[PDB]
């Protein structure tokens, strides 16, 4: 596995799953939009071989749904499967892609399907699907079956993995670790966890134990638990064992699970649907009935219903009524759903197709690897809210006109399509989500109008090798080029009329000058695809000051979310807090580690301190003062200097050639991994006790043990090599790759001794010795500064970090970790995959239409999803909150007060104006983080007689500034009542 | 009265509450079993987000009702 | 004397000083050494608004409620414009090895305050060469429960509703600078009352006494920080006789254990260092002009 390309995906799937992904063949039928999306996601995932099959030919109608065809393909009337083969193979050269066109019908011999291992069917008549499903599930071993379809704004998904399927990992979450505090020799036994730290377990789970004193029989065994209290649980009989002394660690054990499926024919009479919106739990059954009725109508009349023909709607309603009573549950018939399904039966909505394709690709991965829990057994997504707010539109607005937007026009209507083409949209970031959003915009024709419309995308980063796995707009020959330019060039190929303006700036407070308020006023909607919360908060604050809608999304592994913010209706991003990373307590990190993360963090901090901070301090100190003799003279006169001891110590111990660097590395190894253990044991002996009598070296603390150097061990050699290389790089000492051999290091170290284990005058003597030896030249007062680069495989940073972490872990007798886990933990790499990004991009594109149309508050939705369970939750967005201060005066977060001043306006005049206009008087005026008037602090009493223009010190480009105020509470001793921000104009 | 709180990743939490309790106390009860601070948690019922200051009777939460716990993500 | 000292020092507990000046380009230039320069320069975000209200409310308490007595006192300085920059000076309590010292701290309030506790760092480390206390690491980090966020206990965390900066200051002064700092380390309190524990505590006290005499009085007099120049000058001027008597008593007490074998060499070294420091401290005090 070439990690440079699948670095992100391994953290999600795992080594065994990726091994199983190879040597797998997938058959994909129907090269529509949905089939193309599924094929793209699968090819990006890394399946060994994919076979695409289609029998139709390209038409002008297909240009509006397929993002790989061209006018030439339509002119030449090429087969749809063949015309896309070349472009798809370009996505990943490691995937073997083939095309086929053998006819499918009732008499086709299905014997050839046994070669593959999963079948995905799209755009197929129901009887053929029934026959194929009946054939596939009876093979030994069974062949997995998946069906998907999109009709207008309604979608259907189905899965079938055979009679019995086996899952090797139900949830995919790593097991937790708990510390035992007490055990009881009782039937059943009672186990009490440590103080605080609830076990967070549930009945039926399995645990295993290790490192237990006294109850040695429980070590290595497996038990089934029964939760009793948040801090205790129960295990099997333990009356026959020895009493419990101390210690003990229990870790959860994963267990395979078996699920059962049913054939397609049986499932049509009582489906086990999945609920995605709990406000209408009965919707999926009605949608299922409507889709089944549509299929029956299509079979009966050999055509789809025509838009606006009321007899077709009546016939479809009658068919749905006839079908519904035959179902086992006997549900009701929803007239509205049938009506809208009849209205838009011939349309096609791209974002819904993208979301369904992402979900189907995840299901295919589950089928081939068995990694997660599969879907069971239906899924019904829909976008009815888009058309629910249109009222009763005329049928003429939905008729096709003869261009590439026929499908979208038949879906949503002409007026909303035209309002889409005039959008000015600002997109932040061009990561994985950015490319998908650009593709969806190109398919929707956003901003293609000649008169008005523009798309702005900004990203300062450059293309990297690992980025090609998720972002499909980039190519191997695009490495080390701006992301925005490449994305714009790729998008312009999909739609020629797209107008895109690309920038290279990073949205931050420093660059606020170019992105002034007029620029934000020009835009109509702002979309973010960022990866850190600070930028999200800054962008939300900027949008809040100009009343502009904001759409936000993010993913991590197999989880994702979307959020919608609309002026005067909903709360902003800052109205909720996010979980920050928990800090490791300082003593645990420095002296008492208990897990591999602590040692990895220690190694990272040691690298930073040794190779970044100290060289910077050295350079700064020796650039502050010109000469070393001057420093010596200043020291001899008793003058104090900042950090003098550290820099003079670094100067004294400066190496001169390769051998001294090797010796320094050896001394560092000894000091790090030998003396610390001896010192710690000397301070705290193994048998020391606390007040209550418990041993000091109890859990979670682990006693250390010294490590003896030995060149035969690979770990010691790796640490020595990496440390020597890094020190030689820092001190600018030339070296050759031949010197890194084991023999050369052995020869160098054969004459190096090791010291045994146990200020101003010394510093002056050492500095004078350096002076008299001509070691204080200008070239000697320079050290290179290194920076952490986790993506480089030859700088040696990750090797050094891994070696140090493993050595420290073995010093404290902890299980070591390999290179990839260390890289992930040190670099804080976020795991990611294509399916979730595609799904969230589709959902965001869906919500953008609702934002554009100006729908009421009840139309917007937020989605939190986890495809691993799987589980999807749709909620209404948070309503705005009223806040009052006094006298019945209330305000929302979108409010903003204004005060008009002049050239001679004073602070007292400002206070009086606010008091007169709004009824209350401020008591504290602060501009951002710089205070302007606080009565408590000294000297501010006289500030009431100053010009506001001087008191603010503004820039001439801005004609106004923003201030924050506060008001005195009704009862003294309470915090001041907050108020809305106040904007001050310098002149009329 | 018995209610269930199902968070994403499949973990299920059992709670004891009575009508008339206040949403903020209901969510503070979560901390006793999870350690999650009240200000950091959003909980959803029947497609609506439970706002602070209200009681269970307003949202019409009954026995064996299911509430979801959701969080936002940072990667992109 | 104590009444005069209280009367004089009450006017200097809270004030403002100019630390950061801005040029036409908005760049920040620090006129005094500050430990959190990088975080100040990087975190230019002006989104925070509740922090301003919280600090404005706190300034009301900090102007009058700071401890003040002959034994110990606290002094605070803050920037003329910004609100997230402070410097704190604490004088060591009496009857402790930290007696009559002048210890300086740096305080920075993060953007999301009061959702997170402020950062505190010690500056009188003597160039990172001295570990003054088990809870005061020689690199300058001050370790307290109220300043940390970890599992611990719900009542031993930074609680946004109740915790306040004055609590941090009082906790530092009352819990870190104690009579016998050697026993602050858990795991040693078991051996309290044993002769070995007494000997170890005496050695630790001797080291701390010499360290504070060197780096808490002499260096502060010679190179005072610009913020607290007047405070230091008026503090040392008014208590020269007590300082001399205390130093003589400390020198006398240490030599009582020079005849021991286990710790005799360490005690002799500490006594020599203390004598060398006191010799120069006498000259420094005699030359101090009247404020
Ligand atoms: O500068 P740091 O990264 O905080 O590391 C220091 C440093 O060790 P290295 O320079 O070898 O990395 C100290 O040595 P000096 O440079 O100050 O001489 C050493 O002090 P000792 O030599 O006296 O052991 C101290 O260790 P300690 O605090 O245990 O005295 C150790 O700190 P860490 O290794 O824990 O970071
Ligand atoms: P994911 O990490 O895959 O992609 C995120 C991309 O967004 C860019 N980015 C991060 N932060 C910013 C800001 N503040 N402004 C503009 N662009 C940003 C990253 O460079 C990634 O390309």
């Amino acid at each position: 596995i070439d990690d440079a390309l699948y670095s992100r995906q391994r953290y999600v799937l795992g080594d065994t799953a990726m091994q199983k992904m190879a040597k797998s063949h997938v058959f994909l039928s129907g090269m529509g939009g949905l089939g193309l999306e599924i094929a793209k996601n699968l090819v990006l995932a890394g399946i060994k071989a994919v076979t695409i099959h289609d029998t139709e030919k390209c038409q002008a109608w297909d240009l509006g749904t397929n993002f790989f065809l061209s006018e030439d393909d339509v002119v030449n009337k090429r087969n749809r499967a063949e015309a896309v083969l070349k472009h798809i193979a370009e996505l990943n050269p490691y995937v073997h892609v083939t095309s086929s066109s053998v006819p499918f019908n009732e008499t086709t011999d299905l014997s050839f399907l046994d070669k593959y291992q999963c079948v995905v069917l799209t755009e197929m008549k129901l009887p053929l699907q029934k026959k194929i499903n009946d054939f596939c599930r009876s093979q030994c071993p069974p062949i997995k079956f998946i069906s998907a379809d999109v009709h207008g704004i309604w979608s259907r998904l189905f899965c079938d993995f055979g009679d019995e399927f086996e899952v090797l990992d139900t949830t995919g979450e790593e097991p937790k670790e708990i510390f035992i505090s007490n055990i009881t020799q009782a039937n059943p036994g009672i186990v009490t966890c440590l103080e605080n730290h609830p076990h967070k377990l549930e009945t039926g789970q399995f645990l295993t134990f290790r490192e237990i004193n006294g109850m040695t029989g429980l070590n290595g065994s497996i038990q089934q638990i029964t939760v009793i209290s948040p801090f205790s649980f129960s295990i099997g009989d333990t009356t026959e064992l020895e009493p419990y002394l101390h210690g003990g660690i229990a870790v959860q054990v994963k267990t395979p699970k078996t699920v059962f499926f049913e054939s397609l024919e049986r499932q049509l009479k009582h489906p086990k649907c999945l609920i995605v919106d709990f406000s209408n739990p009965e919707a999926p059954l009605e949608i299922h009935t409507a889709m089944l009725a549509l299929d029956q109508f299509q079979e009966k009349y050999s055509r789809k219903p025509n838009v606006g023909c009321q007899q077709d709607s009546e016939e479809l309603l009658k068919l749905a009524t006839s079908i519904s009573e035959t179902l086992e549950e006997k549900p009701d018939v929803n007239a509205d759903i049938v009506h809208w399904l009849s209205w838009t039966a011939q349309g096609f909505l791209s974002p819904l197709a993208a979301a369904v394709g992402g979900v189907a690709s995840q299901e295919v991965l589950k089928a081939v690897t068995g990694k997660f829990s599969p879907l069971c057994q239906w899924l019904y997504l829909e976008a009815a809210d888009i058309v629910e707010s249109l009222g009763k539109p005329e049928c003429e607005e939905f008729l096709p006109r003869g261009d590439r937007y026929d499908a979208l026009r038949a879906c949503i209507g002409d007026t909303l399509c035209q309002k889409l083409q005039n959008l000015n949209i600002f997109l932040v970031g061009c990561g994985a989500i950015g490319c998908e959003m650009l593709k969806n915009f190109a398919l929707l024709g956003v901003g293609t109008s000649k008169e008005k419309g523009m798309i702005t995308v900004t990203d300062p980063d450059l293309i990297e090798k690992s980025n090609l796995n998720r972002q499909f707009l980039f190519r191997p020959h695009h490495i080390q080029k701006p992301k925005s330019y490449t994305a714009a060039d790729a998008t312009l190929k999909i739609n020629s009329q797209i107008k895109i303006d690309a920038h290279l700036n990073k949205v931050c407070p420093t660059t606020e000058t170019i992105y002034n308020d007029e620029f934000y006023t020009k835009q109509d909607v702002i979309i973010t695809a960022l990866d850190n919360v600070e930028a999200r908060r800054y962008v939300d604050s900027r949008c809040l000051a100009n009343l502009r809608p904001l759409l936000d999304s993010g993913t991590m592994g197999t989880k994702g979310h979307t959020e919608v913010i609309v002026p005067h209706l909903t709360e902003s991003y800052n109205s909720h807090r996010d979980p920050p990373e928990e800090e490791i307590p300082f003593s645990t990190l420095k002296s008492f580690p208990a897990a591999i993360e602590h040692t990895i963090q220690w190694a990272r901090d040691k690298f930073e301190s040794s190779f970044s901070h100290k060289p910077s301090l050295f350079n700064k100190f020796w650039q502050t003062y010109s000469s070393a003799e001057e420093v010596l003279q200043k020291i001899q006169s008793g003058h104090s200097l900042e950090g003098c001891f550290q820099v003079i110590k670094l100067l004294s111990r400066r190496p001169r050639n390769w051998s001294q660097c090797v010796e320094l590395a050896r001394l560092k190894f000894e000091k790090y991994f030998n003396h610390k253990a001896l010192q710690l044991l000397h301070c705290f002996p193994l048998d020391i006790r606390l007040k209550d009598g418990s041993l000091f070296w109890q859990s979670p603390k682990r006693p250390p043990s010294p490590i003896k150097f030995d060149l035969n061990e690979p770990l010691h050699l790796s640490f020595l090599q990496n440390a020597a290389k890094l020190y030689a790089t820092v001190y600018c000492i030339p070296f050759a790759e031949e010197d890194l051999s084991a023999d050369a290091l052995l020869n160098i170290l054969s004459e190096v001794k090791i010291q045994e284990f146990k200020d101003e005058r010394n510093a002056i003597f050492q500095l004078e010795k350096a002076i008299l030896s001509n070691e204080a030249t200008k070239s000697d007062l320079q050290m290179a500064v290194l920076s952490f680069e986790k993506d480089d495989d030859h700088n040696g940073h990750i090797d050094f970090i891994t070696a140090a972490s493993n050595l420290r872990a073995k010093m404290y007798s902890i299980e070591p970790a390999d290179r990839f886990k260390t890289k992930r933990i040190a670099g804080k790499i976020i795991p990611a995959i294509a399916t979730t990004t595609a799904t969230v991009s589709g959902l965001v594109a869906l919500e953008m239409i609702k934002v554009t149309g100006g729908y009421p508050f009840e139309a917007y939705k937020n989605c939190f999803l986890n495809l691993a369970i799987p589980i999807v939750v749709f909620t209404e967005t948070t309503e705005v909150r009223k806040t009052k201060i006094r006298n019945g005066i209330s305000f929302t977060i979108w409010d903003r007060w204004t005060v008009h001043g002049k050239e001679d306006f004073t602070l007292l005049d400002f206070i009086n104006a606010v008091k007169e206009k709004y009824g209350i008087e401020p008591t504290m005026v602060v501009q951002g983080v710089k205070m302007l008037y606080v009565p408590v602090m000294p000297g501010h009493a006289k500030r009431l007689k100053l010009t506001m223009h001087k008191l603010v010190k503004p820039t001439t480009e801005k004609k106004y500034v923003d201030l924050t105020v506060s008001f005195a509470p009704d009862i003294d001793g309470d915090e001041d009542l907050p108020g809305p921000p106040v904007r001050y104009y310098f002149s009329h | 009265m018995q209610i269930f709180v199902k968070t994403l990743t499949g973990k299920t939490i059992t709670l004891e509450v009575e009508p008339s309790d206040t949403i903020e106390n209901v969510k503070a009860k979560i901390q006793d079993k999870e350690g999650i601070p009240p200000d950091q948690q959003r909980l959803i019922f029947a497609g609506k987000q439970l706002e602070d200051g209200r009681t269970l009777s307003d949202y019409n939460i009954q026995k064996e009702s299911t509430l979801h716990l959701v969080l936002r993500l940072r990667g992109a | 004397l104590e009444e005069k000292y209280v009367a004089v020092m009450k006017k200097l507990q809270f004030d403002t000083f100019e630390m950061v000046s801005e040029d036409e380009d908005g760049k920040l230039g620090f006129k005094v050494n500050y430990h959190y320069m990088s975080q100040v320069k990087n975190a230019n975000d002006a989104n925070s608004a509740a922090r301003a209200r919280r600090l404005a409310q706190e300034a009301v308490t900090l102007s009058t409620s700071l401890p003040l007595s002959s034994s110990s006192s606290v002094f605070v300085r803050c920037d003329e414009e910004r609100l997230d920059i402070m410097k704190v000076l604490i004088t060591g309590p009496a009857d402790t090895p930290y007696a009559n010292g002048c210890f300086e701290f740096d305080v920075y309030f993060p953007q999301d305050y009061p959702s997170s506790p402020p950062l505190v760092n010690l500056e009188t480390t003597g160039g990172h060469s001295v570990r003054f206390n088990p809870n005061l690491y020689n690199d300058g980090k001050v370790c307290l429960s109220i300043l940390n966020t970890w599992h611990g206990r719900p009542e031993e965390k930074w609680n946004p509703q109740t915790s306040s900066f004055l609590q941090v200051l009082v906790s530092v002064q009352s819990l870190i600078l104690v009579a016998e700092p050697y026993f602050n380390e858990p795991g040693y309190e078991r051996s309290r009352g044993t002769p070995s524990g007494t000997q170890s505590s005496r050695e630790y006290d001797g080291n701390i006494r010499q360290a504070t005499v060197k780096w808490a009085m002499l260096e502060q007099i010679r190179n005072p920080s610009p913020c607290f120049k007047e405070v230091i000058h008026k503090h040392f001027y008014l208590k020269r006789v007590e300082i001399m008597a205390q130093c003589e008593e400390w020198i006398a007490d240490i030599q009582q254990y020079s005849s021991d074998k286990r710790v005799g060499r360490t005690m002799s070294h500490h006594a020599a260092a203390l004598k060398r420091h006191t010799a120069q401290l006498r000259e420094e005090l005699l030359k101090l002009p009247c404020p």
